[PDB]
């Protein structure tokens, strides 16, 4: 059926315009009677509509809560149609997606959403491509009491955020959680994976998390051990 | 605006129940109300148009209705693909509105969180500034109070909490409440201590380095 396929940068810096493109296949956005949308939805929340273009003519509707920052156009050849939020701050950060209002039949002017494009998570903020540094999460005692224990890494301090962590180059799959990234008041996202493991394995079995950043071509392997109380050792 | 207001903030449902998720609007709305799924990362799905007219291929599970200013989308034999959100949304005109939404997820028994405490590295105690992460482990369901006291009495900021996805294979899942310190703050007290409140357990749990001593 039809597709909408939307492209564009996924930073976009303190006040700058941030440009969006959808991509229409298998349709006409010269076609009568259907309207070309843009909706955002924060982190969690629910969805909010912002604008859209009329198919057959430029004609555009406007969320009044954005009137003066946004402008939405069609691109009549091309089967394009864009946006434009000028003048981004904190509170822009959102996926982005694009979608496609048709009539509903029973009503004149009743235009209900039919179909989306996968959506583009843009964050708005400073920072240039960042590795991250990597610190071992690992109790300071051997837990002995409890028959399983936990160990993890922190993932902090980097921009854009794919980063990827895997244990023992893979073949740790089992326990295994990695939380979502969290952009701190610096501009920069931390993470954590941890696993939980036998505690008889600990001192016989090693464990290693594996980080990339593909962004800024960083790969890390960070080896967790029981805490010293000074300092540790390799 | 008209406000669309859908009542369940979330709820646990096991596969085969009849889920009843609603919405509300804040001014009659005729029958202009759609009604969407939407699984994490994907785009949305329409699912019910008009107030009762189901898209072509939704199964027929989905069951729209209501008129005016109060809606309901009815969930009856609820597959294991039916848990996503699902999110209302009034098309009278500009500006189009939405739903807050509700989380339809998977209910299964009781866990505790198993609670460990992180503390920081000297690598990280180099920088100047450390994180000490408490952890949440494979529990359910999700409200779980994470106090921080340090040394005695409590830290009130400084702690971003995160929170896992249920677990693709037990439903359960996990919270991380990291405390975030200057290094020179961090060295100047002793016990640190998350305690965690959550209801599988019959009282608060507290995990603790002295580090007055490591």
């Amino acid at each position: 059926q039809v597709q909408l396929q939307e492209s564009g940068p996924g930073v976009v810096k303190p006040s700058e315009t941030l440009s969006l493109t959808c991509a229409v296949s298998g349709d006409s956005i010269k076609s009568a009677y259907q309207y070309w949308n843009w909706i955002r939805q924060p982190r969690g929340k629910g969805p909010e509509w912002i604008g859209g273009v009329y198919s057959s003519s430029d004609s555009t509707a406007y969320n009044p809560s954005l009137e003066s920052r946004v402008s939405i156009s069609r691109d009549t050849s091309n089967n394009r149609f864009s946006l434009n939020l000028r003048s981004v701050t904190a509170t822009d950060t959102a996926t982005y997606f694009c979608a496609r209002s048709v009539r509903d039949s029973r009503g004149w002017g009743r235009y209900f959403l039919d179909t989306w494009g996968q959506g583009l998570l843009v964050t708005v903020s400073s920072a240039s491509t960042k590795g991250p540094s990597v610190f071992p999460l690992a109790p300071s005692s051997r837990s002995t009491s409890e028959s399983t224990a936990a160990l993890g890494c922190l993932v902090k301090d980097y921009f854009p955020e794919p980063v990827t962590v895997s244990w023992n180059s893979g073949s740790l799959t089992s326990g295994v959680h990695t939380f979502p990234a969290v952009l701190q008041s610096s501009g920069l996202y931390s993470l954590s994976s941890v696993v939980t493991v036998p505690s008889s394995s600990l001192g016989t079995q090693t464990y290693v998390c594996n980080v990339n950043h593909k962004p800024s071509n960083t790969k890390v392997d960070k080896r967790v051990e029981i805490k010293t109380c000074g300092g540790l050792e390799v | 605006d008209i406000q669309m207001t859908q009542s369940p903030s979330s709820l646990s449902a096991s596969v085969g129940d009849t889920v009843t998720i609603t919405c509300r609007a804040s001014q009659s709305i005729s029958t202009w109300l759609a009604w969407y799924q939407q699984k994490p990362g994907k785009a949305p799905k329409v699912l019910i148009y008009s107030a009762s007219i189901l898209q072509s291929g939704v199964p027929s599970r989905f069951r729209g209705s209501g008129s005016g200013s109060d809606f309901t989308l009815t969930i009856g034999s609820l597959q294991i693909e039916d848990f996503a959100t699902y999110f209302c949304q009034q098309y009278t005109g500009s500006p189009f509105t939405f739903g807050g939404g509700t989380k339809v997820e998977i209910k299964r028994t009781v866990a505790a969180p198993s609670v460990f405490i992180f503390p920081p590295s000297e690598d990280q105690v180099k920088s100047g500034t450390v994180s000490v992460v408490c952890l949440l482990n494979n529990f359910y369901p999700r409200e779980a109070s994470v106090k921080w006291k340090v040394d005695g009495a409590l830290k009130t900021g400084n702690s971003q909490e995160s929170v896992t996805e249920q677990d693709s294979k037990d439903n359960t899942y996990s919270l991380s409440s990291t405390l975030t310190l200057s290094s020179t703050e961090y060295q100047s007290h002793k016990v640190y201590a998350c305690e965690v409140t959550h209801q599988g357990l019959s009282s608060p749990v507290t995990k603790s380095f002295n580090r007055g001593e490591c």
